[PDB]
């Protein structure tokens, strides 16, 4: 079902998630590994 | 009410996302100058802390 | 003044636009547009001036001279205005638009950079990028000019 | 279209044979001052103007006989090298500045003399064609004329000058 | 010399296309052989360097969209043998359409602001 | 006025190139590699479009009409099969002369109309 | 005349008109060229715009003339006319477009790669299509 | 990986092309090499979609460009290309529900 009006609180956990998944530095990371 | 687009393919997630790191910790920077957002950008790297 | 534009358009669309002397018919379109928005953008700041208290601290800072001109009053208050780049309304940076966010072919007034919020209302995330490409002109002339006039 | 600032400064500081947008201000003195369409004679008689400035299409031909032309073109007739050339003239750039086949033929000979021979229409046809033969690689030498003739040539105005704007003043 | 003769004979060609001389009933020979002399003491030179009148004149008489300056010849020859426009001014929509273009010409040739 | 385009010795491929007959009075093309002579047809050998007026129409694409990021009316109804749906743009072509007509494209598969009004 | 594109290949300090670059490929015939150059053969528009490059070429058929021809011109000019159309093929081969392969049977998909180059110019000088700009971010890395 | 999955599916390979071919069919470019034909992109188009929606074939960073008015696919998989993430629209309404 779906999300409307309830947007803002559900625009920041994937945010979150995203956030919690990937660091911000993970273009560093990721290059060196590769 | 009177379609603009009709056929989007994708939706931003939040478009705040498009700031940088210093750029970010401004609180309202949509109520700012940009000039005045790139001068706090610049003088954030120097804050004490 | 942003159904003005839109008429303009459906004009140009219809190649009802008659070119005005000297200017073609693109260039007529854009001086139309730009004569429209610049009319609407005065006109507010107009309107703003005469609404301000006789105790508003902008306006003893205005009328005194210190610091500050009507235009930064017209900014704050009723409507920010037309961002330009080079001269111009923002380009067609991407393939026939100036962000994913807007349609193909799409000249209106806030497709193309006119920041209809004031800066105590906030701007729209589109206008705010485009908004920023209109001040990065300044910051990019100052530099140059600091290294091209001392010599 | 003024260049001023601080380029127009440095331009000036250092006399230099190229400023970035070289100008005149020319100003009229009879009825050329008074009347819009006196002023636009002026302005023709300056704006450098090249058949190319005039020419619609050109295409080339090889017309067995002018008598039996293969083109719907009768001026031939009444006029009187099979490999022929055929310029058509726009006639909104003719009548911009009131020039006349009799010119653009007057100076495509004097600019190439005997050897090329012109057949110009009537300035009011339908059609404003003129008809061009070598006089005796003949298709590669009308191409050449086709490229330097419309490129090269002047008709009106003077060189140097790109285009000319008419005013009216307001300082 | 036979120069002379031959273009205004072609000239009396000119000006009995549409049958508009028997229209009107006019002896066309004479106005031809009368319009080439008009042209020839304007453009006094035994070659005619500017036989371009005479052509054009043989030309616009042929012109099918200003058959009335056809019909005309009451202006004499001696006028129609200078005119400017080669005469088709009396055209009236040729007229029309380059007095528009010169309307339109005076706006186009402008400055920017 | 035409377009002449090239046209190709059968003998090789290559490509042909004009060349008069000075005894029969004719128009022959000939190949510089190939002793291959046949007959024009067209008298014509070269032409420029000096206005260059060209048609923006033809060179649209049926395949436009998926674009997801092109406006659509129904205000327009297409006018070879009628359905209502019709996305429509500018030129978007370079160097056109001075134009900001529009040209519509039906979004019906198989119709691919291109129009302009 | 006008309209001749030529080809700055990599080793070579001058440059060398297209067609002796396709016949240096091993494309002999003019339309076994073009159709590499020119996908739709109903465009006159198009041809006439190339046409002139394959008029000045047409004293280049062999295509080993026409390795020899980019030999003539390669930073190492060995006298050696041999050397020469070696140093042109090793160009081709490994040191012009390496992207579209580099062994020495790759001709054709290089061919169609530089014949797309050409038709890409072509659009662009025909107006079809507008020019890249340098300062897009899709053509960043 | 890219290629094999669009070799298996019906394109055409460059080499094997007849060159008067090309013009009522698009081009696919992988990495700016011109690789293949394919005679309907509109199921090429969605079905890499579909195949970078699941990570199975095509990865998550793998971008495929369509060009409508110009017939060509470009698929690039080169690193340095910069990136965001974005919710999916298939209707007027989000994926994530
Ligand atoms: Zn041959
Ligand atoms: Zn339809």
């Amino acid at each position: 079902e779906i999300t409307p009006d309830l947007w803002q609180e559900a625009c920041w956990i994937v945010i979150s998630s995203y956030f919690d998944e990937k660091g911000l530095v993970r273009q560093q990371l990721d290059s060196f590994d590769e | 009410e009177v379609a603009y687009c009709s056929t989007y393919t994708h939706c931003e997630i939040h478009p705040s996302m498009i700031l940088g790191v210093c750029a970010s910790i401004i609180p309202f920077p949509d109520h700012n100058q940009s000039p005045r957002n790139t001068y706090q950008s610049a003088m954030g790297k120097q804050a004490m802390g | 003044a942003k159904q003005d534009v839109i008429e303009v358009i459906e004009k140009a669309h219809n190649n009802e636009l008659e070119p005005t002397p000297g200017n073609t018919l693109r260039q007529t379109f854009e001086n139309q547009v730009n004569r429209i928005l610049n009319d609407a953008r005065d006109k507010t700041g107009s309107s703003a001036q005469k609404s301000l208290s006789e105790y508003n601290n902008f306006k003893s800072m205005v009328v005194s001279g210190a610091k500050g001109s009507k235009i930064n009053i017209s900014q704050v208050i009723a409507v920010v205005g037309q961002q330009n780049v080079e001269g111009k309304r923002i380009p067609f940076g991407f393939k026939h638009r100036t962000l994913p966010h807007f349609i193909k072919d799409d000249y209106g007034p806030e497709s193309r950079g006119f920041v209809e919020n004031s800066y105590l209302a906030g701007l729209t995330p589109t206008e705010f990028f485009f908004h920023a490409m209109g001040g990065r002109e300044g910051l990019i002339d100052t530099a140059v000019k600091t290294a091209e006039t001392g010599y | 279209n003024v260049t001023l600032g601080v380029p127009r400064l440095k331009e000036l500081i250092n006399i230099s044979k190229k400023p970035k947008t070289p100008s005149l201000t020319v100003f009229l003195l009879g009825q050329s001052a008074r009347d819009a369409e006196r002023a636009k004679d002026i302005l023709c008689r300056l704006e450098h103007t090249t058949l190319r400035k005039v020419t619609a299409n050109t295409a080339i031909y090889y017309d067995p006989n002018p008598q039996s032309t293969v083109v719907a073109e009768d001026q031939e007739w009444v006029n009187v090298s099979p490999w022929l050339l055929r310029v058509e003239l726009d006639r909104k750039h003719m009548t911009d500045r009131k020039l006349t086949m009799e010119q653009i033929a007057e100076k495509i000979n004097a600019g190439f003399g005997d050897d090329l021979n012109c057949i110009f229409n009537d300035d009011n046809a339908e059609k404003l064609v003129l008809r061009i033969r070598i006089m005796n690689d003949d298709d590669v030498f009308l191409r050449c004329i086709e490229s330097n003739m419309l490129t090269d040539m002047t008709l009106q105005g003077i060189e140097q000058i790109s285009k000319v704007y008419m005013h009216l003043p307001q300082t | 010399d036979s120069v002379r003769l031959k273009c205004r004979e072609m000239l009396a060609a000119a000006l009995r296309t549409g049958d508009d001389y028997i229209a009107i009933g006019a002896d066309e020979e004479e106005l031809g052989s009368q319009i080439e002399e008009a042209i020839y003491q304007e453009i006094r030179n035994t070659d005619m360097k500017y036989k371009n009148r005479v052509r054009s004149r043989i030309s616009n008489l042929k012109d099918a969209k200003n058959p009335n300056l056809r019909k005309n010849v009451n202006i004499p020859p001696d006028l129609f043998a200078r005119m400017t426009a080669e005469e088709m001014a009396s055209d009236e929509l040729k007229e029309m359409r380059k007095n528009l273009t010169k309307e339109a010409i005076r706006e186009h040739q402008m400055a920017k602001t | 006025p035409g377009f002449v385009g090239i046209r190709f010795c059968q003998e090789c491929n290559n490509m042909l190139y004009p060349k008069e007959d000075k005894e029969n009075r004719i128009l022959l093309y000939a190949c510089r590699n190939c002793d291959y002579q046949q007959e024009a047809d067209n008298s014509c050998i070269y032409v420029n479009k000096i206005t260059h007026e060209v048609d923006e129409l033809t060179q649209i694409i049926a395949d436009v009409s998926q674009d997801p990021t092109l406006p659509r009316t129904e205000d327009h109804p297409c006018q070879k099969c009628g359905h209502k749906e019709a996305v429509f743009f500018q030129s978007h072509s370079a160097r056109a002369e001075d134009a900001m007509r529009l040209y519509y494209v039906c979004t019906a598969p198989h119709c691919g109309h291109r129009w302009t009004e | 005349i006008g309209q001749r594109i030529v080809a700055t290949l990599p080793y070579i300090k001058q440059e060398v008109p297209i067609i002796i670059v396709f016949r240096a490929l091993g494309f002999v015939s003019d339309r076994d060229i073009l159709e590499h150059i020119i996908y739709d053969f109903e465009d006159p528009e198009m041809m006439e715009m190339v046409k002139p490059s394959l008029d000045e070429a047409f004293v280049i058929q062999e295509q080993n003339v026409a390795l020899n021809f980019i030999g003539s011109r390669g930073a190492k000019p060995g006298v050696t006319k041999e050397k020469r159309i070696k140093y042109a093929k090793e160009v081709l081969q490994k040191e012009m477009l390496p992207h579209v392969g580099v062994s020495d049977f790759c001709e054709t998909k290089k061919a169609y790669f530089l014949g797309y180059m050409v038709h890409r110019l072509l659009l662009a000088a025909l107006g079809r299509r507008e020019l890249d700009d340098r300062d897009h971010y899709g053509n960043k890395r | 990986p890219i290629l094999e999955f669009l070799e298996e599916w019906s394109m055409e390979n460059l080499e094997e092309i007849s060159p008067a071919a090309i013009a009522d069919a698009t081009k696919i470019f992988v990495n700016g090499c011109w690789v293949g034909i394919h005679k309907d992109p509109e199921q090429l188009m969605n079905t890499l979609r579909k195949l970078r929606r699941q990570m199975d074939i095509i990865v998550s960073e793998v971008s495929m460009i369509r060009d409508i008015r110009e017939r060509e696919i470009r698929i690039y998989t080169d690193a340095g290309r910069i990136c965001r993430p974005l919710l999916i629209v298939e209707k007027q309404k989000l994926l994530l529900k």
